[PDB]
This record gives C-alpha cells, sequence and structure tokens, in this order.
C-alpha cells in the first residue's frame, strides 16, 4: 500500500476485512456472553456495576448488566440489542439469548476458519430455527379446559419458575402467589402502568403486601393538616386537578380600579372565588379530596374544619390508579361534582411504614389496579426485588395471553437438540455438520446450569442425552438433587413463547453477525 | 509435569540413590554427588544415568574421538612456555641467542609432552588457568601427533568430581606424573546429541566412585527446569526414606487421622 | 493480600491468554504452509529486507513478548536443529493441540485427563506410523530421494526448477557420503558449501565437483591457475617474526642490531622455503601473510591465500588428504616439512562470478566434496535459495540415513485422525475425549493445506477422511492409506504413487514436540507478572 | 513450577509475614526436600484459626 | 501540635505497592536524567528509552557516537553517512533534541552535537563544532579531525559466504 498523496477515504479510517475480522466478532461475542454467563439458573449470582458517578447497580437480571455494560464493538452490540428485544417482547430469557448466540456462534466459527461460505452457514440457521420453533410449538403443553383452579395453578408455577433465580428466590411462593393476585385484577389489557410499585427502606421481604388498591406517598402537606383526621371508614373520594388557593385569577389579568370600595370588593372576590370551590366540594359529599395541582395552606385548613383529608400534588399516575381503584373521574373543574364523578373505597387510612407515611385506599370491590409496597435493607435491594417481580408480572401476562408452557431446566433444550440431530443426520451432510453444530449449540444451557451449580457437567448431560434418546420429554437438571428429574413433574414450567422468541432471536443474531464480512470506522468528528 | 515419565524417572532416581551411598551403615546422602545436566533438546525420555561422568568441555583434539581403554590423566600445571612465579625476561643480545630461544622453547615443550605419553595416559585433562596459558598451540599439535585426546577449561570446582568418579589423582608438577596416578576407563567418547550440541561421555571405569550422572532433555527449557526440580525432589524423598526409615499412607490420610 | 509487586492472572483468564498467544503464533505462518503457500517479507527496524517461507527463520526473526509464544518460537526452532523441515507444521500442530485441549478444560475436563490422552495419542500414532505408514526406501531407488528433494523444495523459491535442483541435492549428498566405525553410512551436511551470488538465472547454479572459497589470491603477481596442485595447509601466520612477551632484546654490542633485523625476517624466509622445497603449489593458512612473503610466493609461481576460513580450511584438508599444520615442528626438535603432509587436487582455478572472484579447488582425490554456487537475480532471492537448498539437504539427509518414508499431502494427518478416533473408544473414561480431540488436531495439516489453495476445505477433507475411513475397515482397501491431496487439481490423489514423499523422522519428531510443547502449556492456570 | 519452595521464593512477597513463610519453606526443602506447599498451607490454617 | 515521634510503623509496609511503583518511576526518570547532565553544565558551559537502552547495551570495546540535531546540518549528516560507510565496524546514529528534551540553551546555541560514546562513558564531548571544523567542510576532514585526538578506530566477498558441528570426516 502506498501513500497516495490525494487518499480516497477521511485519514483515520480504520478497516477490517476478511476472514479473522468475523473471527474477532466471534470472539467479542463471547466475551460479551462471559459477562452474563454466571447469571443463569437458581444457582446464579448477581454482577454490580459501577459508573463515573459512583452509583452502584446490582442485577441479575442480563438485559440490565448489559445495559449498564458501554458495550463500543460493533458486532458485540447485536447480543445487547437482542438482550433488550428479548426483554421488551417477553421480559424472561434476556440471559439464554446471548448464551445461545454465542454458543452459535462458537460452533460454527471452526467452519468459518476453514473457508466455508457464511452464506450456507445462514442457510443452516434458518433451516434449523424454522424446525425448533415448530417443535416446540408442537410438543408444547397446553390445556383445554379453562378450570379456574388449575389456570391458577399454572400461572403461579410460571411464577415461581421464573422467580427461583433472584435473591428473592426464598419467597418465591409468596411473590408469585401475589403476582398472580396482582395481574388477575388488571381488566382487559394488563398495562404495566396499572400496577403501582412502591420501594420503602427498611423491613424483610415478608413485610411486604400488596394493596387491593392504590396506595402512595404523602406529598407536602401544608399547615394545619395534622388536624385533619387520617381514617375514615365510608369516604367519597374528589378526584381532581384543581389548584386550590389564593392566586392571580390569570396570569395576563390585570385589575384597574379608581374606588377604595372597589379595591375592597375585588379581595373579597377572590376570597369569594376560592370559598366558593372549597364550598362546592364541601356540598359534593366528598370526605378525601386529591388534585394534581398543590392545595394551599387556606384550603388545608378550610378542609380541615369540616373534617376532610386533602392532598395536594399527587403524581398523575397515582391519580390514574385511584381513579381506576375507587372508579370516579379526574375533574379539572369543579362546577359538576356530581355523584358518579366521586371515587368510593371501604376504608382510607394514613399510616406509617418505616420512617415514611402512606396513604391507603383499601377495600376497592371493582378495583382494576394495584400497588407492590416493598421492603428491604438497601435502595438496590428494593431496585432488583422490583425488576424481579416485574419479569413474574411479563411471564405471568404472557401465560394470561396463551397458556401454553414447556418444562426448564434445559430439558426442552435436550429435546430439541435431539430433534435436530435426527433430522440432520438425514441431509446431503454440508448442512449437516451446521445443523448438528446448532444442535450441539443447543446444550449450553443446561450446561451452564451445571457449571453454576458446582455439578459435572460432561456427566449430566450425558445422562439427559442418554434420556432424551431412549424416551422422555421433559427431563432436565435438578438443582437440589444433584441429578436429573423430569421438570414437568417438578413444576419447572416455561411458556412456549419464551423460548420461541429465545431462539428467534438468537438465531438473527447469529446470522447477522456472520453476514458481515467488512468492518469500517470512520474518524470521530468533534471529540470534545 | 513428569508424572507421565515417572515409570523412567522413579527407577532412575531409586538407582542414582542407591549407587552413591552404601545400602548398609549410612544415616545421609550427599546429593551433590549426584550430578545433574540439563542438555535442551529431544523429550523428557530420553533422560539417562549415565555411570561416569560427562564433561560439557569440548575436545581440543579434533580429529580423534571415543578412545577405548583410556587411561584419563588430569594435570594442573599448564603446557606452555617456561614461566616461573617471579617475574621473568629473556634478553637476548645476539641473533644466535635469538634462534636457540624458541629452539629451546620447543625442546622443552617436546620434552613434557614425550614425558606425558610415556606414562601409557591417551586422554588428558587440563584445569582452567587463567594467569598463563594451559595449552599452547606447540603443545596441541605435539599431543596430536601422538594421539592422546586433550580436554582443557576444566574447572577448579570440578576436579574433586572427576578425581572422585574416576580414580585419577591430580597433577601439579611433571615430576610426579607418573603411570600410578591414571584413571583407566572402559571407553571415553565424545557424542553429538541430534545436531543440538555435543556431550563427552567416560561409561565404564574399573573401581568406579561413589557418583552418578543425570542427562536431563526436553523440547524446551521450561520442562528441562522442571523436570530438574521434580528429579530432585525424588532424590530428596529417597534421602528422607534413608534416613529415619519409616513410611506412611499420603492422601491425606495422615491429616485427617491427626485432626481426629 | 498478597502484597505481591506485580500483575497476577488465574484460572480461566490466563489458560485463554496463552491460548490466544499460540494462536496468533500460529496464525503468523499458516499463510505459507505447503506448495500453495506464498513467502513473506519481514523489514527490520533499519530497513533490511527478509523473503522466506521457512516458519523458523519467521519465528526467530520476529520479536516475541508472551512466554507461550516464546515457547512456540522454540519449538519450532528445535524442531529445525534436530530435523530441518516440517518447522511449520509442528508449530500448527502444537497450536491447534493447545486450543483443543483448553476448549476441553473448559468443559471442566481436568487437564491432567487431558495430558494423559494426549500422551496415549501420541504414542498410539506413533506406533501406527511406524507399523502401516511408512514405505521402505529400498525397492524405489534414486527415484526416492528426488521425489524427496523436489517434495521438500515445494513451497519454495525453487520450487518449478525442482526437476534440476533436486538432481543437484541428491548429487552433493551422495558425493559428501562417508562411512565411520560398525558400518554406518553417516552423510555430513554442512560440509557442502553453500556459495551465493546474485546475476545469471537460477538454472546455472553450478554444482561443483570439489570445493568452492570465497577467497581470492593474496597477490596480484601469482598464477591464477594450477593445473597439479600440490595443497599445503597452514593453521600460522607468515609474517615478520615477533619475540613473546616474556623476550626482550637488550643490545650492549652496537654491532649485532643488524644481525638481529636480519634474523628477524630471515626466520620467517627460511620457514617458506622449508614449505616451497618440497614442491607445494598451493598454499592455504588460516593467518595473514604480509608483503615479503607473498613475493617469496610469487616468484615460486605458487598461490598462496590468507584469511582462510577455519571449517573451510578443514574440510579442504579432509577432502584433499592433507593436513593442517599449526606449527613445522617435528618430534626431534627441528623445522621440517615432508611431502606427506601435502594435499593434491586436480585443477585449483580462481574463476570470475559477477565481477568478483572465488577459489575452486576442482576435483580433490582421496576423497569426494561438493559446493554449491547459487545464482539469483538479487541478494534477498539467493539467501532464500539457501534457506530452501538446506532445507533440501537436510530432508535428502534424513531419507538416506532412515530408509523410512511417509506419504506426503496429509495423507498420514488423516490416517492418523481416522485411526486415533476408532482408537479412543478402547480405553479410560475421560481420556477418550482427549484422543478425539488430538485427532482431530491432527486434521489441521491437510485443512490449511486446502485453506491456502483456496479450495473447498470442508469437501476435501471429508473425501480424504472418507478414503482412510474406507482404507481402514476394508482390510482388501490398503492401498488407499497413500490417498493425499492433490493441491494443484483439488482432489484426492495417491500421494505415493505421485511421489509425493518425507521422512517419517520428520512427522514422529513434529507429533512429539508438538505433544510436549501442548502439555507444557497446558499445566500454566496462573501468572504472576513482576514489574521491574 | 509446581515446587512450592521455587513458587515462594520467585516471586518477592514484601510482607515480613510471607517472608518468613518462605523461608519457612526453604527450610523443609532443606530437611525434607518435599512437602513444602502442604508446610506452607499448615502454617496459614494455623494462624487462620489462630484469628478466630 | 506534639507526637514528633511519628513512628508511621505498618504505613509503609501496608502502601508499599504504590511507594515502589512512585520508586521505579522515579528512577526510570533518574537514569535518563543522569544520562542527559553528562551533557550540559558538564560541557556545555565550557523515544528517550530507545536511546537510554541504546547506550547500556553493546560491548564497550566498540566506540559508538550519536548525533543531536533539530529539523549545516544536512551537510555533516551527509559526511556521518560517508563514514558510516568508510567505517562499517561503527554504528553511527542520531536522534533530535526534543526526543531526548534537552536543555533550551542547548537546542538554541547547540544544535550541532558531536557525542561520542565508549563504553557508558564520554570520551568525547564535541558540541558546537561550528566554529572549529566549518560549515562546509567534507567528510575527510571530519575524519581526520577526529582521527587526530585517537578516538576512531584506525577485500569484498562477492555477495554473502556465511550460512550440527560435523563439518567433514572421512574416517572409515
Ligand atoms: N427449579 C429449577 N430447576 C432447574 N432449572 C431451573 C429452575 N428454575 C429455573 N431454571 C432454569 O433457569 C433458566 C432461567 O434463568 P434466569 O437467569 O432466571 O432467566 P433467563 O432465562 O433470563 O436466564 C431457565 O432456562 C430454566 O431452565
Ligand atoms: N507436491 C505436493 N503435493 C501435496 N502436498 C505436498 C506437496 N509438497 C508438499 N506437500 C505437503 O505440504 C506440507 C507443508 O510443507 P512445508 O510447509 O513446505 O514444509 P515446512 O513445514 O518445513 O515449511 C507438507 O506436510 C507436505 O506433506
Ligand atoms: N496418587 C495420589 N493420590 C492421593 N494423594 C496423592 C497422590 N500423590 C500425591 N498425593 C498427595 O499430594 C500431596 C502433595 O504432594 P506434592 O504436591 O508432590 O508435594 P507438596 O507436598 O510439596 O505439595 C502429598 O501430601 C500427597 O499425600
Ligand atoms: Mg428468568
Ligand atoms: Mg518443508
Ligand atoms: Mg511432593
Amino acid at each position: 500500500m502506498m501513500p497516495t498523496p490525494v487518499i480516497l477515504l477521511k485519514e483515520g479510517t480504520d478497516s477490517s476485512q476478511g476472514i479473522p475480522q468475523l473471527v474477532s466478532n466471534i470472539s467479542a461475542c463471547q466475551v460479551i456472553a462471559e459477562a452474563v454467563r454466571t447469571t443463569l439458573g437458581p444457582r446464579g449470582m448477581d454482577k454490580l456495576i459501577v459508573d463515573g458517578r459512583g452509583k452502584a447497580t446490582i442485577s441479575n437480571d442480563g438485559a440490565t448488566i448489559l445495559k449498564l455494560l458501554d458495550v463500543v464493538h460493533p458486532a458485540a452490540k447485536t447480543l445487547v440489542d437482542i438482550a433488550k428485544s428479548q426483554d421488551a417482547e417477553v421480559g424472561d430469557g434476556t440471559t439464554s439469548v446471548t448464551l445461545l448466540a454465542a454458543e452459535f456462534l462458537k460452533q460454527v466459527k471452526p467452519y468459518v476458519e476453514e473457508g466455508l461460505h457464511p452464506q450456507i452457514i445462514i442457510r443452516a440457521f434458518r433451516t434449523a430455527t424454522q424446525l425448533a420453533v415448530n417443535k416446540i410449538k408442537e410438543i408444547a403443553v397446553t390445556v383445554k379446559k379453562a378450570d379456574k383452579v388449575e389456570q391458577r395453578k399454572l400461572l403461579e408455577k410460571c411464577a415461581m419458575t421464573a422467580l427461583s433465580s433472584k435473591l428473592i428466590s426464598q419467597q418465591k411462593a409468596f411473590f408469585a402467589k401475589m403476582v398472580v393476585d396482582a395481574v388477575m385484577m388488571l381488566d382487559d389489557l394488563l398495562q404495566l402502568k396499572m400496577i403501582g410499585i412502591k420501594k420503602v427502606q427498611g423491613g424483610a421481604l415478608e413485610d411486604s403486601q400488596l394493596v387491593a388498591g392504590v396506595a402512595f406517598k404523602k406529598t407536602f402537606s401544608y399547615a394545619g393538616f395534622e388536624m385533619q383526621p387520617k381514617k375514615y371508614h365510608n369516604p367519597k373520594i374528589a378526584l381532581l386537578n384543581v389548584e386550590l388557593e389564593l392566586k392571580a385569577e390569570k396570569d395576563n389579568a390585570e385589575i384597574r380600579v379608581h374606588t377604595v370600595e372597589d379595591y375592597q370588593a375585588i379581595v373579597d372576590a377572590e376570597w369569594n372565588i376560592l370559598y366558593d370551590k372549597l364550598e362546592k366540594i364541601h356540598h359534593s359529599g366528598a370526605k378525601v379530596v386529591l388534585s394534581k395541582l398543590p392545595i394551599g395552606d387556606v384550603a388545608t385548613q378550610y378542609f380541615a374544619d369540616r373534617d376532610m383529608f386533602c392532598a395536594g400534588r399527587v403524581p398523575e399516575e397515582d391519580l390514574k390508579r385511584t381513579m381506576m381503584a375507587c372508579g370516579g373521574s379526574i375533574q379539572t373543574s369543579v362546577n359538576a361534582l356530581s355523584a358518579d364523578v366521586l371515587g368510593r373505597c371501604q376504608v382510607f387510612e394514613e399510616t406509617q411504614i418505616g420512617g415514611e407515611r402512606y396513604n391507603f385506599f383499601t377495600g376497592c370491590p371493582k378495583a382494576k389496579t394495584c400497588t407492590f409496597i416493598l421492603r428491604g435493607g438497601a435502595e438496590q435491594f428494593m431496585e432488583e426485588t422490583e425488576r424481579s417481580l416485574h419479569d413474574a408480572i411479563m411471564i405471568v401476562r404472557r401465560a394470561i395471553k396463551n397458556d401454553s408452557v414447556v418444562a426448564g431446566g434445559g430439558a426442552i433444550e435436550m429435546e430439541l437438540s435431539k430433534y435436530l440431530r435426527d433430522y440432520s443426520r438425514t441431509i446431503p451432510g454440508k448442512q449437516q455438520l451446521l445443523i448438528g453444530a446448532y444442535a450441539k449449540a443447543l446444550e449450553i444451557i443446561p450446561r451452564q446450569l451445571c457449571d453454576n451449580a458446582g455439578f459435572d457437567a460432561t456427566n449430566i448431560l450425558n445422562k439427559l442425552r442418554a434420556r432424551h434418546a431412549q424416551g422422555g420429554t421433559w427431563y432436565g437438571v435438578d438443582i437440589n438433587n444433584e441429578d436429573i428429574a423430569d421438570n414437568f413433574e417438578a413444576f419447572v414450567w416455561e411458556p412456549a413463547m419464551v423460548r420461541i422468541n429465545a431462539l428467534t432471536a438468537a438465531s438473527e443474531a447469529a446470522c447477522l453477525i456472520v453476514s458481515v464480512d467488512e468492518t469500517i470506522k470512520n474518524p470521530r468528528s468533534t471529540v470534545d | 509435569v513428569v508424572s507421565q515419565y515417572s515409570s523412567l524417572l522413579s527407577p532412575m532416581s531409586v538407582n542414582a540413590v542407591m549407587k552413591v551411598i552404601d545400602p548398609a551403615t549410612a544415616t545421609s546422602v550427599d546429593l551433590r554427588d549426584i550430578k545433574i545436566v540439563k542438555k535442551l533438546g529431544g523429550t523428557i525420555d530420553d533422560c539417562e544415568l549415565v555411570e561416569g561422568l560427562v564433561l560439557t568441555q569440548k575436545v581440543s583434539n579434533s580429529g580423534i574421538t571415543r578412545v577405548e581403554k583410556a587411561k584419563i590423566g588430569l594435570i594442573q600445571f599448564c603446557l606452555s612456555a617456561p614461566k616461573t612465579d617471579m617475574d621473568n625476561q629473556i634478553v637476548v643480545s645476539d641473533y644466535a641467542q635469538m634462534d636457540r630461544v624458541l629452539r629451546e622453547e620447543r625442546a622443552y615443550i617436546l620434552n613434557l609432552v614425550k614425558q606425558i605419553k610415556k606414562t601409557g595416559c591417551n586422554v588428558l585433562l587440563i584445569q582452567k588457568s587463567i594467569l598463563r596459558d594451559a595449552l599452547s598451540d606447540l603443545a596441541l599439535h605435539f599431543l596430536n601427533k601422538m594421539k592422546i585426546m586433550v580436554i582443557k577449561d576444566i574447572e577448579r570446582e570440578d576436579i574433586e568430581f572427576i578425581c572422585k568418579t574416576i580414580g585419577t589423582k591430580p597433577v601439579a608438577h611433571i615430576d610426579q606424573f607418573t603411570a600410578d596416578m591414571l584413571g583407566s576407563a572402559e571407553l571415553a567418547e565424545e557424542v553429538n546429541l541430534n545436531g543440538s550440541g555435543k556431550l563427552l561421555k567416560i561409561t565404564g571405569c574399573a573401581s568406579p566412585g561413589k557418583t552418578v550422572t543425570i542427562v536431563v532433555r526436553g523440547s524446551n527449557k521450561l520442562v528441562i527446569e522442571e523436570a530438574e526440580r521434580s528429579i530432585h525432589d525424588a532424590l530428596c524423598v529417597i534421602r528422607c526414606l534413608v534416613k529415619k526409615r519409616a513410611l506412611i499412607a499420603g492422601g491425606g490420610a495422615p491429616e485427617i487421622e491427626l485432626a481426629l | 493480600p498478597l502484597s505481591v509487586f506485580g500483575d497476577r492472572s488465574t484460572g480461566e483468564t490466563i489458560r485463554s491468554q496463552n491460548v490466544m498467544a499460540a494462536a496468533s503464533i500460529a496464525n503468523i505462518v499458516k499463510s505459507s504452509l505447503g506448495p500453495v503457500g506464498l513467502d513473506k517479507m519481514l523489514v527490520d527496524d533499519i530497513g533490511d529486507v527478509t523473503i522466506t517461507n521457512d516458519g523458523a527463520t519467521i519465528l526467530k526473526l520476529l520479536e516475541v513478548e508472551h512466554p507461550a509464544a516464546k515457547v512456540l518460537c522454540e519449538l519450532a526452532d528445535l524442531q529445525d536443529k534436530e530435523v530441518g523441515d516440517g518447522t511449520t507444521s509442528v508449530v500448527i500442530i502444537a497450536a491447534e493441540l493447545l486450543k483443543n485441549a483448553d476448549e476441553l478444560v473448559k468443559q471442566k475436563i481436568h487437564p491432567t485427563s487431558v495430558i494423559s490422552g494426549y500422551r496415549l495419542a501420541c504414542k498410539e500414532a506413533v506406533r501406527y506410523i511406524n507399523e502401516n505408514l511408512i514405505v521402505n526406501t529400498d525397492e524405489l531407488g534414486r527415484d526416492c530421494l528426488i521425489n524427496a528433494a523436489k517434495t521438500s523444495m515445494s513451497s519454495k523459491i525453487i520450487g518449478i526448477n525442482g526437476d534440476f535442483f533436486a538432481n543437484m541435492v541428491v548429487d552433493a549428498v551422495l558425493a559428501i557420503k562417508y562411512t565411520d566405525i560398525r558400518g554406518q553410512p553417516r552423510y555430513p551436511v554442512n560440509s557442502v558449501n553453500i556459495l551465493k551470488a546474485h546475476g545469471r538465472s537460477q538454472m546455472e547454479s553450478m554444482l561443483i565437483s570439489g570445493y568452492a572459497l570465497n577467497c581470492v589470491v593474496g597477490s596480484q603477481g601469482m598464477p591464477k591457475r594450477i593445473v597439479n596442485a600440490k595443497i599445503a595447509c597452514l593453521d600460522f601466520s607468515l609474517q615478520k617474526t615477533k619475540m613473546k612477551l616474556g623476550v626482550q632484546v637488550v643490545i650492549t654490542d652496537p654491532e649485532k642490531l643488524d644481525q638481529i633485523r636480519q634474523r628477524e625476517s630471515d626466520i620467517t624466509k627460511e620457514r617458506i622455503q622449508k614449505i616451497l622445497a618440497t614442491g607445494a603449489n598451493v598454499i592455504l593458512t588460516t593467518g595473514g601473510i604480509d608483503d615479503m612473503c607473498l613475493k617469496y610466493f610469487v616468484e615460486a609461481g605458487a598461490m598462496a591465500v590468507r584469511r582462510v576460513l577455519k571449517r573451510d580450511l578443514k574440510r579442504i584438508a579432509k577432502a584433499s588428504g592433507a593436513t593442517i599444520l599449526s606449527t613445522l615442528a617435528n618430534l626431534e626438535g627441528e623445522e621440517t616439512f615432508e611431502a606427506a603432509m601435502l594435499g593434491q587436487a586436480e585443477e585449483v582455478v580462481q574463476e570470475r562470478i559477477c565481477d568478483d572472484e572465488l577459489i575452486l579447488i576442482k576435483n580433490t582425490k582421496a576423497r569426494t566434496s561438493a559446493s554449491i554456487i547459487l545464482r539469483g537475480a538479487n541478494d534477498f532471492m539467493c539467501d532464500e535459495m539457501e534457506r530452501s537448498l538446506h532445507d533440501a539437504l537436510c530432508v535428502v539427509k534424513r531419507v538416506l540415513e532412515s530408509k523410512s518414508v511417509v506419504p506426503g499431502g496429509g495423507a498420514v494427518e488423516a490416517a492418523l485422525s481416522i485411526y486415533l478416533e476408532n482408537y479412543a473408544t478402547s480405553m479410560g473414561s475421560r481420556e477418550q475425549l482427549a484422543i478425539a480431540e488430538f485427532a482431530r488436531s491432527l486434521l489441521v495439516i491437510p485443512n490449511t493445506l486446502a485453506v491456502n489453495a483456496a479450495q473447498d476445505s470442508t469437501d476435501l477433507v471429508a473425501k480424504l477422511r472418507a478414503f482412510h475411513n474406507e482404507a481402514q475397515v476394508n482390510p482388501e482397501r490398503k492401498n488407499l492409506k497413500w490417498i493425499g491431496l492433490d493441491l494443484s487439481n483439488g482432489k484426492p490423489r495417491d500421494n505415493k504413487q505421485a511421489g509425493v514423499f518425507e521422512p517419517t523422522i520428520v512427522k514422529v519428531k513434529s507429533l512429539k514436540f508438538a505433544t510436549e510443547a501442548a502439555i507444557t502449556i497446558l499445566r500454566i492456570d496462573d501468572l504472576i507478572k513482576l514489574h521491574p | 513450577t509446581n515446587d512450592g519452595a521455587t513458587i515462594l521464593k520467585q516471586m518477592q512477597v514484601l510482607h515480613p509475614a510471607a517472608r518468613m513463610l518462605v523461608e519457612l519453606s526453604k527450610a523443609q526443602d532443606i530437611e525434607a526436600g518435599d512437602g513444602t506447599t502442604s508446610v506452607v498451607i499448615i502454617a496459614g490454617s494455623l494462624l487462620d484459626s489462630c484469628t478466630k | 501540635l506534639a507526637g514528633e515521634g511519628i513512628s508511621v510503623n505498618t504505613g509503609p509496609k501496608g502502601v508499599i505497592n504504590d511507594w515502589r511503583r512512585f520508586k521505579q518511576l522515579e528512577t526510570e526518570q533518574r537514569e535518563e536524567q543522569c544520562r542527559e547532565m553528562e551533557r550540559l553544565i558538564k560541557k556545555l558551559s565550557m523515544s528517550g528509552e530507545g536511546f537510554l537502552d541504546m547506550i547500556d547495551k553493546e560491548q564497550k570495546s566498540i566506540v559508538i557516537m550519536v548525533h543531536i540535531y533539530e529539523d549545516g546540518t544536512e551537510a555533516m549528516n551527509g559526511c556521518m553517512i560517508c563514514l558510516a560507510a568508510e567505517y562499517p565496524a561503527v554504528k553511527f546514529c542520531k536522534v533530535k533534541s526534543s526526543v531526548i528534551g534537552a536543555s533550551s540553551q542547548f537546542t538554541r546555541n547547540a544544535l550541532p552535537a558531536l557525542l561520542i560514546y565508549k563504553g557508558g562513558e564520554l570520551i568525547g564531548n564535541f558540541v558546537r563544532v561550528t566554529d572549529q571544523l566549518g560549515d562546509d567542510f567534507f567528510a575527510v576532514d571530519l575524519e581526520a579531525f577526529l582521527q587526530e585526538f585517537g578516538l576512531l578506530p584506525e577485500v569484498l566477498t562477492s555477495v554473502r559466504n556465511s550460512a550440527s558441528e560435523d563439518s567433514d570426516l572421512e574416517i572409515d
């Protein structure tokens, strides 16, 4: 290569082409997969990441760990992207997708090094993934009875399986029942914003509770608030979006008077406007008043005089949850405060929870929202508990959409690997090697489970392969018993769509990585 | 790392320890009497247990090797022009004197070589000298014409080991150089290690001494060093058997029994 | 807690770094394997340019930092020293073995089991090679040597001209042949003086039926061609005599200074007279010759060469029958030079080779000697021809010493892989994986050859493995053991019939050295790097 | 190397207790010849117990 | 403000890593400072690591000289090249002052530097040779000037001749 006084690209452009860059891309993918490798399974371990500001994030979630990793490698970013995709569409399996993709790339690396054309590998991956998805859909177990008790049990088992890998796995039955109960009360859309999650420092995990209603923190009470009663036995709730305090009528309003009588009339008119709003609220029959906009001290004292509870500056989502639980309507004008626009709950009370004051709306019979109040010894403890409960909630929602379950613990992947190997034994032979490599790479998850648990991976792998070969579909890794067992009878259940999405995303990532032959990096502009 | 070659190394270590000490009435083993020679090349399987001694020094008398029925002689004086301990000068004021100087030097060197040869010696070891030349080219030529292997640059600290191995008594003056001070050996040959250096082996000695030498071969230096350390560990274990002859089971049994 | 002033790596990290270093060293030279391989250019920091295909030279010239890479480089150097050929295959095999063993270790297989499996696989591979894949060279004749030389010179700058270079190599090696005690025919390579001189094409390279000196006559008055040469080899300088350190000249009678000064040079004059009086024609000395002695040789019409290399002088003395004299001292304390110490040659000429002159001692008697004058386009080309020629000479020496050869082109590797993957099922429970990985690693050679040839490596190696499996299973298909790779056409081919051989010692030593290097690296699981 | 004495003496430890353990391994090598790693591990475990 | 007997005690042995790292860095700068101080003040009044380890290495019996330059430098460089062609045994080399980072006075008033090293010590420190040598004198003039002080050392093959120890043996 010559200096060539006039150059084609910008000076400093870096270009990598050929087999070596593909091998380097595969190695980078393996490096990324290693960073979340040990977080998989009930024996998985958490990872702690410190940012530049010094904040520490402790998480067992693969997607969160990958997000906190500041990857810059163009090929490595695909694994993070597919982890984000799996989190978005499913919510669980973010650790499995990266491992599967990296194992695919590792298995096909020797064939790449020996000059195999990438298109053949891509076609083999597409065929194998299609066959595996069809097999998963075919052998997935579903019950067409719509029995409430067994469907509830299926939801609870799926929640426990999705939860039995986190720091709350000791109380996995308790939190699983809480999560299933919370999800069942969502109405039709299962919107995540309808499940409030409040984290309160202090207290054990068993002290965490689910509220059949809405609960939120106290919001900067004004003077005279402590004179209000803090418990009602059948209150009517006025959900408002109104600023109840003395203020200018309008920002651009101007008052022009030339008589002291008019001055007194103006001040009395302002006071009368405020008192008329408060009087309308009072004769609306409501005992609890909530508002997005601030509620002034004058209004607070007025409500205290009438023995009512008031709370201004309530967050928008909390008022939405209160409206959907008590069954009222958020009002921007108080002129027509009819009976139907007033919320209603059986019991309202303010109670102290770990050094904080919380307002409780319990006893709602037709509530369509929830409120998780999580307790723990550190803010990261509550954060990880919230992440785990989010995973469980997503799993339960997906199970509600379609109750198609497959046994976990790597049993499904053993069945898929056996089926794929059997299929590959009946083709010419160029695709046979690649499909066999795909089937072998499908064994990564149970092997990783055994490695994390401290087992001997080879013996468990051999036993699982022998068990699946001669008959047996749901035989996977049993962590506690140091051996293998029928995971379906052990209630290690997984929605089939989770593994379907995992396989699809891993295959797409592997094909995209393999299809790239050259990498070009333009010099950075405005480095600052 | 030599666990694979143990089947060859362990009998070698046992034989090396047994051949250097008396099996009866022995309380310790002097491991410095077992010389370890590290030669690059080959594999660990090429390790040897030569009974005599191997000298890394090359043969100055090129063209003659593999002396049979050798009569090895070890000298500690120099075969060069006469030179007293006192500072000495030879002043010449005539051309006849100038010719007689080198004539008499040649005669003296020839006399020394003839005196060495008359004893029946055929392999000569010369101790390393740093003050004056130990082996001059004229002396080397005279020894070559009489068919005597010449080996110079023998280390001073190696004299004791060589004398113990062969039985040669060191000679520091030609007056005391007699046949009774030579060490008879079966064979003394210089052997090439497959193009990876040359070694000189003196195997087979009448009345052999209580010394053995182990030649260590390996692909790279690191494995040679580790093999030497492991062989030393084995020799130390056999020494521990020599003194306080008591044996216990391994495998962590003594530790667990002690704990209980 | 350790408080050690240095960096520490433990577990998977250090193993992965070692394997990466070994794989990088392998990938450095993987592009110069087989006849379709291509050479590389090495440029120093001062602009010196080296073009070579030899793996050992490439690894020696490079700067290497990682200890495992150093291990591989020294492995290549040892393979070159002990065999002379296969310096790239040994490195590639060792790196592949290390990679597969590390993969097994990552599969939670203990490294001791992998090491035991590797040892068993190496022993069984050596046994199978010695028992089945060797070909005796007694019934093949000179064609076996020619084919071995041609195979060794493939992938080199003298590949296409092999039809001529192999003849040259075989003739030289057979010329330097000698027998020793116990009747072992020994071939002392490095006795063939390889002379380089740019100019005319390679086909004009000359094989000298004698010896060649890279030096000229001291004086321009001496004749530059003597027919009946009586070569006198000396190991002492011929100049004015000077007294030693212990001798001093002190003059008290001034009349003797002239006699002293005359005798000073008359000593050397009379030594030269004694040397010439016996009929000597060519005088070679390792030391220097001053002006008056050169004139003395000029007046007698005799050659005189100074500063002759010691090894060249020894070779000339051995070939011509002369004996080197470090001094003119007999056993009666006199100066003499008998005619018995004179070697003889059929002709000694100073030939001109591309604006430079060298001395050709042609057709020495009592012993046959050979030398090669290599003609190339420039200096780098001549150096590469010299390296390839040395490799070919070493291969021919190995073939002549040990009379067993094996088929080339990856046939041995494929047969060994099939046999080892069949044999691994017989012994052990965890060692079987190690032996299977050894068999798989042995397949890196044909794969690299196919990749270099830009052929379908997968299909070609699959066909080779199928052929060798059929050979091993069917006992009436033993003829398929020789099925190698035809890189020109990218098809399997009977390499034994095609004339592609190589010494068995090359494969045996490569396997042993690679196995030992892989075992040495595999024991490492912790690194401490103290700061300087 | 796998020899305990060689490993200990090949790396500078910079701590007086570690240096005394290195000397202990050297003494064990002088007296016995092997077991150099075992004696150091025994001393470390003994001091571990001493902490409690 | 008391306790003058601090007796830091465990401190230095507990933070010895950083102390030794700083000591190593300071010593690494120290060899460079010692090497550069041999030129400044000592003779001026009357990569750097490459230069350092080039001076440290090689045999003490070979005279090695270095030249300090900034971009008649070209004429002296040509004369130095001619001397290198005439004295192959010597290892003439040059290095920029900015790479060494010498003093500003040396850069501004001592551009032509003829530094000669023999075994790690300065046997010749010819600096600012403009006055006593000239501006356009040829290579022979420089050779004579350097040989007058006894500092510089006192056939042609075709191209090359160089290539086990068994040279040749015809013995049966
Ligand atoms: N009780 C159990 N026994 C064995 N394996 C389990 C059990 N519970 C979960 N697993 C396995 O753990 C894996 C999920 O691990 P986890 O890190 O929680 O989520 P992800 O799917 O994102 O890795 C599943 O593949 C499942 O097979
Ligand atoms: N004409 C040929 N046809 C097929 N294979 C060959 C031929 N010549 C050499 N080979 C093979 O190519 C391989 C590489 O040899 P090469 O790399 O040149 O030797 P080295 O390893 O000493 O550099 C050898 O193992 C040999 O079997
Ligand atoms: N085949 C074996 N089976 C069980 N234990 C063994 C075996 N070989 C050696 N050991 C044990 O390993 C321990 C360590 O020995 P070694 O590593 O050779 O020297 P060191 O005692 O210095 O570490 C010994 O105490 C011995 O009891
Ligand atoms: Mg999960
Ligand atoms: Mg070759
Ligand atoms: Mg031990």
